[PDB]
Protein backbone atom coordinates (compact mmCIF):
# COMPACT_ATOMS: atom_id res chain seq x y z
CA UNK A 1 0.00 0.00 0.00
CA UNK A 2 2.92 2.36 0.51
CA UNK A 3 4.23 1.57 -3.00
CA UNK A 4 0.63 1.84 -4.27
CA UNK A 5 0.34 5.36 -2.84
CA UNK A 6 3.55 6.40 -4.42
CA UNK A 7 2.84 5.15 -7.99
CA UNK A 8 -0.64 6.85 -7.69
CA UNK A 9 1.06 10.16 -6.93
CA UNK A 10 3.59 9.81 -9.65
CA UNK A 11 1.00 9.04 -12.32
CA UNK A 12 -1.42 11.71 -10.99
CA UNK A 13 1.25 14.39 -11.44
CA UNK A 14 2.19 13.12 -14.90
CA UNK A 15 -1.53 13.28 -15.85
CA UNK A 16 -2.07 16.78 -14.44
CA UNK A 17 1.09 17.93 -16.33
CA UNK A 18 -0.32 16.41 -19.51
CA UNK A 19 -3.74 17.95 -19.18
CA UNK A 20 -2.39 21.49 -18.61
CA UNK A 21 -0.19 21.10 -21.67
CA UNK A 22 -3.18 19.90 -23.73
CA UNK A 23 -5.33 22.81 -22.53
CA UNK A 24 -2.58 25.21 -23.78
CA UNK A 25 -2.22 23.40 -27.08
CA UNK A 26 -5.99 23.33 -27.41
CA UNK A 27 -6.07 27.11 -27.20
CA UNK A 28 -3.28 27.58 -29.77
CA UNK A 29 -4.97 25.19 -32.17
CA UNK A 30 -8.26 27.07 -31.87
CA UNK A 31 -6.48 30.40 -32.60
CA UNK A 32 -4.51 29.07 -35.50
CA UNK A 33 -7.66 27.86 -37.37
CA UNK A 34 -8.28 31.54 -37.92
CA UNK B 1 1.57 20.48 -36.51
CA UNK B 2 -0.38 21.60 -33.40
CA UNK B 3 -2.98 18.94 -34.01
CA UNK B 4 -0.47 15.99 -34.27
CA UNK B 5 1.02 17.47 -31.19
CA UNK B 6 -2.33 17.53 -29.31
CA UNK B 7 -2.94 13.93 -30.24
CA UNK B 8 0.40 13.04 -28.68
CA UNK B 9 -0.64 14.88 -25.54
CA UNK B 10 -3.97 13.06 -25.37
CA UNK B 11 -2.43 9.66 -26.13
CA UNK B 12 -0.01 10.28 -23.36
CA UNK B 13 -2.80 11.23 -20.99
CA UNK B 14 -4.77 8.18 -21.87
CA UNK B 15 -1.70 6.00 -21.20
CA UNK B 16 -1.07 7.57 -17.86
CA UNK B 17 -4.80 7.13 -16.94
CA UNK B 18 -4.54 3.50 -17.88
CA UNK B 19 -1.76 3.12 -15.34
CA UNK B 20 -3.96 4.71 -12.76
CA UNK B 21 -6.76 2.38 -13.66
CA UNK B 22 -4.55 -0.66 -13.23
CA UNK B 23 -3.57 0.74 -9.82
CA UNK B 24 -7.23 1.12 -8.66
CA UNK B 25 -8.06 -2.39 -9.98
CA UNK B 26 -5.13 -3.74 -7.97
CA UNK B 27 -6.20 -1.81 -4.83
CA UNK B 28 -9.72 -3.23 -5.17
CA UNK B 29 -8.59 -6.90 -5.39
CA UNK B 30 -6.39 -6.47 -2.35
CA UNK B 31 -9.27 -5.06 -0.34
CA UNK B 32 -11.47 -7.82 -1.79
CA UNK B 33 -9.04 -10.53 -0.60
CA UNK B 34 -8.69 -8.98 2.81
CA UNK B 35 -12.48 -8.82 3.05
CA UNK B 36 -13.02 -12.46 2.05
CA UNK C 1 -6.63 10.75 -42.96
CA UNK C 2 -4.16 9.55 -40.27
CA UNK C 3 -5.37 12.21 -37.90
CA UNK C 4 -9.14 11.32 -38.18
CA UNK C 5 -7.97 7.81 -37.73
CA UNK C 6 -6.00 8.63 -34.54
CA UNK C 7 -9.00 10.40 -33.11
CA UNK C 8 -11.03 7.24 -33.66
CA UNK C 9 -8.35 5.28 -31.83
CA UNK C 10 -8.35 7.70 -28.90
CA UNK C 11 -12.15 7.89 -28.73
CA UNK C 12 -12.21 4.16 -28.63
CA UNK C 13 -9.63 4.09 -25.86
CA UNK C 14 -11.53 6.61 -23.86
CA UNK C 15 -14.71 4.53 -24.22
CA UNK C 16 -13.01 1.38 -23.13
CA UNK C 17 -11.48 3.24 -20.10
CA UNK C 18 -14.92 4.45 -19.19
CA UNK C 19 -16.06 0.85 -19.00
CA UNK C 20 -13.17 0.11 -16.73
CA UNK C 21 -14.05 3.06 -14.58
CA UNK C 22 -17.63 1.87 -14.20
CA UNK C 23 -16.22 -1.53 -13.19
CA UNK C 24 -13.98 -0.04 -10.43
CA UNK C 25 -16.87 2.14 -9.18
CA UNK C 26 -19.01 -0.98 -8.97
CA UNK C 27 -16.26 -2.94 -7.16
CA UNK C 28 -15.91 -0.11 -4.64
CA UNK C 29 -19.65 0.01 -3.75
CA UNK C 30 -19.73 -3.73 -3.26
CA UNK C 31 -16.78 -3.57 -0.88
CA UNK C 32 -18.42 -0.54 0.75
CA UNK C 33 -21.67 -2.48 1.35
CA UNK C 34 -19.84 -5.50 2.66
CA UNK C 35 -17.89 -3.21 5.00
CA UNK C 36 -20.98 -1.42 6.35
CA UNK D 1 -12.46 22.71 -37.80
CA UNK D 2 -14.14 19.36 -36.95
CA UNK D 3 -10.82 17.91 -35.91
CA UNK D 4 -9.89 20.77 -33.44
CA UNK D 5 -13.39 20.34 -32.21
CA UNK D 6 -12.98 16.56 -31.66
CA UNK D 7 -9.79 17.16 -29.77
CA UNK D 8 -11.68 19.50 -27.46
CA UNK D 9 -14.27 16.79 -26.93
CA UNK D 10 -11.62 14.18 -26.13
CA UNK D 11 -9.65 16.52 -23.85
CA UNK D 12 -12.83 17.20 -22.02
CA UNK D 13 -13.57 13.50 -21.69
CA UNK D 14 -10.12 12.80 -20.42
CA UNK D 15 -10.51 15.56 -17.80
CA UNK D 16 -13.82 14.25 -16.64
CA UNK D 17 -12.35 10.68 -16.42
CA UNK D 18 -9.52 12.05 -14.34
CA UNK D 19 -12.07 13.35 -11.87
CA UNK D 20 -13.62 9.94 -11.74
CA UNK D 21 -10.26 8.39 -11.18
CA UNK D 22 -9.55 10.69 -8.26
CA UNK D 23 -12.95 9.68 -6.84
CA UNK D 24 -12.17 5.91 -7.06
CA UNK D 25 -8.71 6.48 -5.52
CA UNK D 26 -10.37 8.33 -2.67
CA UNK D 27 -13.00 5.58 -2.21
CA UNK D 28 -10.24 2.97 -2.07
CA UNK D 29 -8.22 4.76 0.69
CA UNK D 30 -11.32 5.17 2.78
CA UNK D 31 -12.11 1.47 2.53
CA UNK D 32 -8.41 0.77 3.17
CA UNK D 33 -8.47 2.84 6.39
CA UNK D 34 -11.67 1.27 7.57
CA UNK D 35 -10.16 -2.16 6.89
CA UNK D 36 -6.92 -1.46 8.78
CA UNK E 1 -19.94 8.35 0.83
CA UNK E 2 -23.16 10.19 0.00
CA UNK E 3 -21.16 13.10 -1.48
CA UNK E 4 -18.91 10.52 -3.19
CA UNK E 5 -21.94 8.93 -4.87
CA UNK E 6 -23.17 12.24 -6.06
CA UNK E 7 -19.90 13.52 -7.63
CA UNK E 8 -19.58 10.04 -9.34
CA UNK E 9 -23.00 10.53 -10.93
CA UNK E 10 -22.33 14.04 -11.98
CA UNK E 11 -19.04 13.19 -13.67
CA UNK E 12 -20.45 9.97 -15.20
CA UNK E 13 -23.19 11.97 -16.94
CA UNK E 14 -20.74 14.63 -18.11
CA UNK E 15 -18.56 11.82 -19.56
CA UNK E 16 -21.44 10.03 -21.28
CA UNK E 17 -22.54 13.42 -22.77
CA UNK E 18 -19.00 13.97 -24.02
CA UNK E 19 -18.62 10.56 -25.57
CA UNK E 20 -21.91 10.78 -27.52
CA UNK E 21 -20.86 14.18 -28.83
CA UNK E 22 -17.45 12.78 -29.88
CA UNK E 23 -19.08 9.81 -31.63
CA UNK E 24 -21.20 12.30 -33.67
CA UNK E 25 -18.21 14.49 -34.45
CA UNK E 26 -16.22 11.40 -35.34
CA UNK E 27 -18.79 10.50 -37.97
CA UNK E 28 -18.87 14.02 -39.48
CA UNK E 29 -15.09 14.13 -39.63
CA UNK E 30 -14.97 10.79 -41.43
CA UNK E 31 -17.56 12.03 -44.00
CA UNK E 32 -15.88 15.33 -44.56
CA UNK E 33 -12.51 13.71 -45.51
CA UNK E 34 -14.31 12.72 -48.67
CA UNK F 1 -16.65 -10.89 -8.51
CA UNK F 2 -15.87 -13.63 -11.00
CA UNK F 3 -17.83 -11.78 -13.72
CA UNK F 4 -16.17 -8.55 -12.54
CA UNK F 5 -12.72 -10.08 -13.06
CA UNK F 6 -13.61 -11.23 -16.49
CA UNK F 7 -15.04 -7.92 -17.84
CA UNK F 8 -11.89 -6.18 -16.36
CA UNK F 9 -9.68 -8.49 -18.41
CA UNK F 10 -11.68 -8.10 -21.53
CA UNK F 11 -11.65 -4.31 -21.40
CA UNK F 12 -7.96 -4.20 -20.32
CA UNK F 13 -6.97 -6.14 -23.46
CA UNK F 14 -9.16 -4.00 -25.69
CA UNK F 15 -7.48 -0.89 -24.18
CA UNK F 16 -3.93 -2.24 -24.56
CA UNK F 17 -4.77 -3.15 -28.22
CA UNK F 18 -6.04 0.38 -28.76
CA UNK F 19 -3.05 2.09 -27.23
CA UNK F 20 -0.51 0.11 -29.30
CA UNK F 21 -2.45 0.96 -32.44
CA UNK F 22 -2.49 4.67 -31.46
CA UNK F 23 1.26 4.64 -30.75
CA UNK F 24 1.81 3.28 -34.31
CA UNK F 25 -0.55 5.81 -35.85
CA UNK F 26 1.08 8.53 -33.80
CA UNK F 27 4.43 7.70 -35.37
CA UNK F 28 3.05 7.66 -38.94
CA UNK F 29 1.31 10.97 -38.41
CA UNK F 30 4.52 12.56 -37.13
CA UNK F 31 6.43 11.27 -40.21
CA UNK F 32 3.82 12.35 -42.67
CA UNK F 33 3.88 16.02 -41.47
CA UNK F 34 7.24 16.11 -43.17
Amino acid sequence: WMEWDREINNYTSLIHSLIEEAQNQQEKNEQELL
Amino acid sequence: SGIVQQQNNLLRAIEAQQHLLQLTVWGIKQLQARIL
